[PDB]
Order: C-alpha cells, then sequence, then structure tokens
C-alpha cells in the first residue's frame, strides 16, 4: 500500500509529461518526484520489497520516469535531473539483478534502452557508473532477443568510447564489467570493441592498472574482455601490432604468476588464441620464456587454467623456431 | 563479470 502510493506519484508525473510531449513543460521538483524515487531506490535492495514492486509494475514505472526525463531535458548538468536519473537507475539495477523476466522487460522497452545508452556521454561519472551497472545485469544471462536488442541500441561501442574518458575507479569497474559480459555474447560484439579507435591500447593498459584500493577488479575485467576478443585479434595482423607496441605478451606472462585465479585464467585464454597461426608472436613467446611458465600451470586443479596453459603450450611446442636446436 | 546489486 505504501509502495503503491509512491509508484502512483511517478506514474501520475509520467502521464503529465506525455500530455506535454503530445502537445509541444512540467518540472519534477514541483511534483515531489526525486524524494519518492529515492525511497524506492532504497526499498529495491530488499528481496521481499522487490517482489512487491514486480506485482505492482514497479520496473515499468521507474524505467519510464528515467526514459521521459532523458527525452525532455537531454544531457543536462542540472542536479535535480541527474540525481533523479541516478536513483532511478540504481533501482533498475537491483530489479534486474537475478530476474530473467525483468531483464527481458527492460530490454523490450526500446525507448528506455536508447535513453540509457545516451547517458554514458554525460559529465557526471557517477551517472556513468549507474548506467553501466544496469547494462551489466542486462548483459548477464541475456535471452536471444535481449542480446539482439543490446547490439541494436549500440551499448558496446558506447561503453568502450565511455571507458577511455573515465577517471574514477568505481565508474571504470562497472563499464568494464558490462563490456566483459557483452563481449561473450557473439563474434560481432567482439568486433565492435576492437573497431573503436584506441580501444585495444586501453585494454592492454588495464593489465598493469595501479589500483587505489587493494583490489584486482580492473585487471580481471580488462583482461577478461581481452580474453574474449583475442580470437578475433588472432586472425588479424593490425590488431596484433597494437598489442606488441604496448607490450601485451610480456605482460600476460607476468599475469601467470598472479595469485588471482581469474587473472591466470584470463591470461591462459588470451595466450591460447594469440599463440596460433602467427610465427612472429610464437618466436616472441619462446624468447620471453612462455614454455617454462606454461609448463608449471598444466597440472593445475582448475579446468580452464589447465586447458588454456596446455593448449597454448601445444601451439608453441608444435612450432619451434629455427634458432632453437 | 557476472551480475550484481548496485555498487554503493
Ligand atoms: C542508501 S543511500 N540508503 C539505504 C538503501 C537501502 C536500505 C537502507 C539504506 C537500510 O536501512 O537497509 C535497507 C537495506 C540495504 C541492503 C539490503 O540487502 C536490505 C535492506 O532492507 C531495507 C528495507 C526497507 O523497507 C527500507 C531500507 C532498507
Amino acid at each position: 500500500h505504501h509502495m503503491l502510493h509512491l509508484l502512483e506519484q511517478i506514474r501520475a508525473y509520467c502521464e503529465t509529461c506525455w500530455e506535454w510531449q503530445e502537445a509541444h513543460m512540467p518540472a519534477p521538483v514541483e511534483h515531489q518526484i526525486c524524494p519518492a524515487v529515492c525511497v524506492l531506490m532504497k526499498l529495491s535492495f530488499d528481496e521481499e520489497h522487490r517482489h512487491a514492486m514486480n506485482e505492482l509494475g514497479g520496473l515499468q514505472a521507474i524505467a519510464e520516469l528515467l526514459q521521459v526525463d532523458c527525452e525532455m531535458y537531454g544531457l543536462t548538468n542540472d542536479h535535480y535531473s541527474i540525481t533523479l536519473r541516478r536513483y532511478a537507475g540504481m533501482a533498475l539495477t537491483n530489479l534486474t539483478f537475478g530476474d530473467v523476466a525483468n531483464k527481458a522487460t527492460l530490454c523490450s522497452m526500446k525507448g528506455c534502452m536508447r535513453a540509457l545508452v545516451a547517458q554514458l556521454k554525460s559529465e557526471s561519472e557517477d551517472l556513468q557508473q549507474v548506467i553501466a551497472s544496469v547494462l551489466r545485469n542486462l548483459s548477464w544471462r541475456a535471452d536471444v532477443n535481449s542480446k539482439k536488442t543490446l547490439r541494436e541500441v549500440g551499448s558496446v561501442k558506447a561503453l568502450m568510447e565511455c571507458a577511455l574518458e573515465v577517471k574514477k575507479e568505481s565508474t571504470l569497474k562497472s563499464v568494464l564489467s558490462a563490456l566483459w559480459n557483452l563481449s561473450a555474447h557473439c563474434t560481432e560484439n567482439k568486433a565492435d570493441i576492437c573497431a573503436v579507435d584506441g580501444a585495444l591500447a586501453f585494454l592492454v593498459g588495464t593489465l598493469t592498472y595501479r589500483s587505489q584500493t587493494n583490489t584486482l577488479a580492473i585487471i580481471e575485467s580488462g583482461g577478461g574482455i581481452l580474453r574474449n576478443v583475442s580470437s578475433l585479434i588472432a586472425t588479424n595482423e593490425d590488431h596484433r601490432q597494437i598489442l606488441r607496441e604496448n607490450n601485451c605478451l610480456q605482460t600476460l606472462l607476468q599475469h601467470l604468476k598472479s595469485h588471482s585465479l581469474t587473472i591466470v585464467s584470463n591470461a591462459c585464454g588470451t595466450l591460447w588464441n594469440l599463440s596460433a597461426r602467427n610465427p612472429k608472436d610464437q618466436e616472441a613467446l619462446w624468447d620471453m620464456g612462455a614454455v617454462s611458465m606454461l609448463k608449471n600451470l598444466i597440472h593445475s586443479k582448475h579446468k580452464m587454467i589447465a586447458m588454456g596453459s596446455a593448449a597454448a603450450l601445444r601451439n608453441l611446442m608444435a612450432n619451434r623456431p629455427a634458432k632453437y636446436k | 563479470a557476472g551480475e550484481s546489486l548496485y555498487e554503493k
């Protein structure tokens, strides 16, 4: 009953906005919207409260509030507009978390999806962090239609272009988290990442990222994106050259020593694809001491570390240089 | 990367 009261205020304002849109300007501060959505943002963390929202159509009301405000004011620097979009996006993130129906519902609302992707160019990096968090959950365990819609709206190129100009670590985590999920969907999603100018140079840079807090989130995310797209880079000489001049192969060998099992797994997966069909990078891996380091990881307890290290070793051992023996 | 609630 109390949540119904809050959701009705949003829907009442949404209808007031659509009445103006058909004619042509209602402001959100006058109707007391940002306080109402701020309560729903906080209520969306609890699981029992999320079930109450889903029955009363809470995801649809909050999404349309975010949609209509983006269409009206655009990419404004107004505090009340941005703060409203932040609290709305934070609620949608929680509603999309662990709910296949809600992921499909927000994806199917194509007006809102276009409105979401446009906010990545905003000056507020807090807003970029909130938008990237929504796209992370939508990209995770996406159905066929949801995968196709995320590609249609152009979230892959928007997030990668955004990631270059990001300053804060919290924003950069959420953006790279979404791109890692998006890269795993299909081959065309991987091409869109590599197609962005200076994107591969950035992803190599994240391997040696100097973190503020004691966490390996940015290295795992950036290297995790690199692992997925390396299959396309393996069949491309131009992209390989970008990795050489930024020292990628030499860095990925250092990642084998890491205590983080994700970083080692990402490195072995990247070295699997890059080791095949290229005599130049093959000979480089022999010189840097890849055979010794990869031979240590063949007897690992985990599946992907053991599979990736053994497979990359197979490619190097099969194609020995003339210099050796 | 997985899924997550909002990084507060
Ligand atoms: C964000 S700035 N404030 C905020 C958001 C959500 C919650 C609180 C403050 C609080 O007091 O606890 C809740 C909360 C947070 C995290 C999880 O996992 C559950 C939960 O439960 C509820 C239920 C309500 O009816 C209101 C607030 C919170």
